[PDB]
């Protein structure tokens, strides 16, 4: 549930993944603010979002919702005094922001999957705009939360990693190692500083932070971009405090637990109702009877279709 | 209405939802201490508080309930009936009207009117004796739905719920009540039988309230029926109760006297308290237990599955029903299936005055009321006097101007006292008492309403909410079109030989569509009232058959075609009235 | 024409009704009731249950003098013999036609109605299960059907006299149910269809068996036959006004849904019979 909550997705040039995350979060009846790191990507995102595929919000039952549309802003993490200005601007526009899904800078950090062949030409961009960039954004957000204390639940900052195409993801590994600690050390400091009267007197009472990671570079399938959406939307819109920092997808989705959820919550609600019963259906090949047989088999009973 | 119970149930529900993994901040729930539902003007504060803490209203559940004083129609006071109807029926439309203008802009609106299956069902008014108000006010809660579903529009949904007997009090209070009513019954039958043959209560009241059955039997200076009743009590009744030696009690004495007073049997300044107070054990517990078993078994014998549902099942069924987005104006049955002894509306059953039947009520007194349909009343008077040659006709009128208009309209049946008129000024009790005092005691009373339909619109979208039927009009409509019938029927219930015939207005010609819903409201509510009343009037020693007659949907069917052709309805009205007014 | 009778102005799809049915299947506390998965339609009902008090209209009485009336049936012997007596004495009908499906009952009815043998009005013919052929001959004899009097040749089978038991050996089986459907439902359709074919042959279907709750596995049997005849007349009635031929179809039932209804009073059912003779002389033709 995210009705009264605002989710700002700290996206980058990843139009497809960020827009998919925006759709899966707006399916939880929540307004979104999609900020893109690099320029020349805002207009492509606007064109893609103009289409009704991503311009309409439907919840997990398949019912459309009149939730607020997807806003679009420009953010420059590596460049201070402008990201903070945009943060205060979106403050004035909407109010405080607490849910911040932080995605990396670029899709593929390097064109070649190697670390020693290079001679400081692209790894400088990596180490300067995707590690430091993340650190700058983390403080940009921390200041917004502490400079402006807001009494509510703990602050949530997911740290979704990039997907895998080929040759694994050596850079994803690096960012993951830097993230786990940033989340760990932060969570601790935050929780310790939530009770100190010294920092409490600054304005009003503030709230702590609880962050995680959602590693995806191990699963190479077709539903890893829908499993990731499920895990990002479950750790934000619910009250579930993971005691572990890094989370990892299964090497095989259908292999361990194959579940397909095209917004089919009715069939999930109709689970184990009529279990261990045999049913005889007449003309259950096409029409109402076929659908009754479908929902009864999904319920758990035994069916015998005759036409 | 109470605070501690609400606090405890909120604690339990908030714990349950916290275990349900929702982003709870104790904001999903709220309380309103002292939110009594029988006062209408105080609901606006509740609505404002709701729209302030939350913002709007999307689901409205009209589940306020009042069992009622739990007596027979012929015993009820008017104030209890008004309280029951206000706390049970009007409180639905009050909130509905207060929330509709904002509800229209939402689009996901739903109104649920939780009713009782004993109230009735579509096209069958099932009986439910001794709980008349709880049947009328539960039939109204679905009549409103059936009449308003079409006009509410697509954005708002509206249905009802009718759960029957639901349980996982033992009817001890019910057992005591049925025993006491039995007492009022044989005592009332005794005096009636005594006064039926050359006797008067005047000389029968002084020794009556002595509650000494031995003295009554030994003295033998009193009419026989009470003596035989005393002997039957001496033989059959249990010996382990005060009843074995005493007759009345602190309750069945005042109530019975009031019955006689209301029925006109006993005049004023003839009321006194009990000289002797019977001891505490008036009724042997064994009798209470036996009546409890009997009631239980009679209730439980109607189930097809031979078991009763629990609140959880009906709550689950209602909650699952609330998610339907294609149903409007239908009554659901969350857990039912029972055997009933009900009645079904005939819809203009065919019938005419059969020869050799008439002239039975010749030289008698007939009763009618009304001021709205003047031509109808004068037509009745002409058809009652030309053929029947009625000895006395009484037509009470709400206002004196209409009385003068009626007197000028007839102007030919005077100089004999047959055509007698009288003002009412909205006080049916005063007019009926004057009729029982100076005029005779007519049997076939007719509950013709004094005033016409509200004649206003009730369908509109957001931004236009001025001409709509508001809660004041609705209360006036309920008071004049439902409560008026109850008042007339109940006050005329305690009459020997009464033939009460409820009549709902046949609307008019060239009618709009908006006012074709209040008609259905009146139809259903009066159907439930007359069904319950007729069921009660059968066991009750005196049998006053109530028969409801309406002329709506009779070849009209919302089809506008009325060029002349009035004689059809002119003859149909008299055919129906004379047919229902002459039994056997 | 459709979608204009819907309150929400939205047609449901198969998924909604399937979901509602599947959720209703797990109630475990309901039985003998009709559910409505998705419906808010406005058709209301042009036909509703009614009753009758008697006193036939004098204006609609003499208009049938000098006419022809067709009646079928043999199981209700006294009912028919009195019917003929009333039709000839007070109604003063010109011609009465009686249909019989066997020869023994034909001879018995001839012996019963020999009081009108001199007049020759009553006619009994040994027909058979080919009811279409029988009525065709009946109309080929003289005239055409008028106030068609529908009456089952045999009463409801209830041969096993049990809708349920504890040993499952003496219960109404599939063959007896098929016979009941063919004789108490399909027979009425066959007669009415023929009656409709002849314009002005107003057909009045009747439910003779007044089974009561006292008769176990028989009261509801009477209830079902009534409901089925109701369904039959309801749809048929719609097609009779728009179409040129005018054949009003009426269904009159005496097996009232009043549990035991009338008690077991010997020689005190002549009032109920008289109510029936009144019901049949009413409706039909003026």
């Amino acid at each position: 549930d995210a009705t009264g909550k605002v989710i700002l997705i700290c996206a980058g040039d990843q139009v497809d993944d960020a827009v998919a995350l925006a759709d899966t979060l707006r399916s939880c009846r929540a307004t979104v603010v999609i900020g893109f790191r690099d320029p020349r990507a805002l207009e492509k995102a606007s064109v893609l979002l103009r289409e009704p595929r991503h311009a309409l919000a439907a919840d997990m039952y398949g019912r459309p919702t009149m939730t607020a549309e997807a806003r679009l802003v420009r953010l420059d993490p590596l460049d201070p005094r402008a990201a903070a200005q945009t943060l205060e601007q979106i403050h004035a526009e909407l109010g405080a922001i607490h849910h911040a899904v932080v995605l990396p800078g670029q899709s593929r950090h390097a064109p070649s999957a190697s670390l020693i062949e290079v001679d400081d030409q692209v790894v400088e961009r990596f180490l300067h705009q995707e590690l430091v960039g993340t650190i700058a954004l983390a403080r940009e957000l921390a200041r917004f939360w502490e400079e402006y204390p807001s009494g509510s639940s703990m602050h949530r900052v997911l740290f979704v990693s990039n997907p895998d195409d080929q040759q694994g993801n050596q850079y994803s590994h690096i960012l993951r190692a830097a993230v786990e600690q940033l989340v760990r050390v932060w969570r601790h400091e935050s929780e310790y500083d939530s009770v100190n009267p010294a920092h409490q007197q600054e304005g009003q009472s503030s709230a702590a932070v609880w962050a995680n990671q959602l590693i995806r570079y191990v699963n190479n399938e077709m539903a890893n971009l829908d499993f990731t959406c499920a895990w990002v939307a479950k750790l934000l819109g619910s009250d579930r405090r993971i005691a572990e920092i890094n989370l990892y997808l299964p090497e095989e989705i259908v292999g361990t637990i194959g579940v397909h959820n095209p917004g089919f919550g009715w069939a999930e609600s109709l689970f184990g109702l009529h279990m261990g019963k045999v049913a005889l259906i007449t003309g259950g090949s096409a029409g109402i009877g076929g659908q009754i047989g479908r929902l009864l088999a999904l319920s758990g009973a035994h069916v015998m279709l005759a036409a | 209405r109470n605070a501690d119970q609400l606090e405890q149930m909120r604690a339990s529900i908030v714990r349950e939802v916290r275990d349900a993994s929702y982003p709870d901040a104790e904001s999903r729930v709220a309380i309103f201490p002292g939110s009594d539902v029988s006062d209408i003007d105080g609901l606006e504060r509740l609505v404002n508080h709701t729209v302030r803490v939350f913002g709007k209203v999307d689901y409205l559940i009209n589940n306020a309930g009042i069992a009622g004083a739990e007596e027979m129609v012929i015993d009820m006071p008017v104030d209890a009936w008004r309280h029951t109807l206000r706390a049970n029926l009007i409180s639905n439309y009050a909130l509905l009207r207060r929330l509709a203008p904002q509800m229209k802009a939402a689009g996901g609106a739903y109104v649920l009117n939780v009713s009782s299956y004993f109230g009735g069902e579509k096209y069958v008014a099932i009986p439910y004796p001794n709980r008349s108000d709880y049947a009328v006010s539960k039939a109204g809660q679905r009549a409103m739905v059936e009449s308003l579903a079409r006009f509410l529009g697509p954005e708002i949904q509206i249905n009802a719920i009718a759960p029957g007997p639901v349980e996982g009090g033992l009817f001890m209070r019910r057992a005591r009540l049925i025993l006491e009513n039995k007492r009022l019954n044989e005592v009332f039958a005794a005096l009636l039988a005594a006064r039926h043959e050359g006797a008067t209560i005047a000389d029968l009241l002084p020794d009556l309230f002595a509650n000494d059955i031995q003295s009554i039997a030994n003295s033998a200076a009193m009419p026989a029926p009470l003596r035989r009743l005393a002997t039957m009590l001496r033989e059959t009744s249990d010996a382990g109760g005060s009843a074995q030696s005493y007759l009345m009690n602190a309750t069945i004495a005042r109530k019975l006297l009031n019955r006689l007073e209301n029925g006109g049997y006993i005049t004023l300044h003839d009321r006194r308290a009990l000289t002797v107070e019977p001891p505490e054990p008036f009724f042997t517990e064994a009798q209470i237990e036996r009546e409890a078993i009997k009631v239980r078994d009679g209730i439980l014998g109607m189930l097809h599955l031979q078991r009763m549902p629990t609140e959880f099942d009906v709550a689950l069924a209602t909650v699952f029903y609330l998610a339907d987005r294609n149903v409007t104006g239908e009554t659901f049955h969350p857990s039912g299936g029972l055997r009933f002894e009900r009645t079904v509306t005939e819809g203009e059953l065919f019938g005419k005055p059969g020869q050799q039947r008439l002239e039975r009520l010749k030289g008698s007194v007939v009763y009618l009321i009304g001021e709205h349909l003047r031509q109808h009343l004068v037509l009745l008077a002409r058809t009652f006097l030309d053929e029947i040659h009625v000895a006395r006709v009484v037509l009470l009128t709400e206002t004196t101007q209409a009385a003068t208009d009626l007197a000028a309209e007839l102007s030919d049946y005077e100089a004999a006292g047959r055509f007698v008129v009288i003002p009412t000024c909205g006080d049916i009790e005063g007019g009926i008492d004057r009729a029982m005092a100076e005029y005779g005691r007519p049997g076939p009373v007719i509950s013709t309403p004094f005033r016409p339909l509200p004649d206003r619109a009730l369908s509109a979208r957001n931004g236009d909410w001025s001409s709509v039927l508001t809660t004041a009009e609705f209360e006036e409509l309920v008071e004049q079109q439902i409560t008026h019938h109850f008042r007339v029927a109940r006050k005329a219930g305690l009459i020997e030989g009464a033939n009460v015939t409820l009549v709902t207005p046949p609307t008019s010609a060239r009618s709009t569509s908006e006012e074709f819903a209040l008609a259905n409201f009146v139809k259903t509510t009066l159907h439930a009232l007359t069904a319950t009343a007729g069921a009660e009037s059968e066991r009750t020693v005196p049998h006053v058959p109530v028969n409801q007659v309406d002329l709506t949907r009779r070849a009209r069917s919302e089809e506008p075609r009325t060029p002349s052709e009035e004689e059809e309805e002119l003859q149909r009205f008299v055919n129906a009235v004379l047919l229902t007014s002459a039994p056997l």
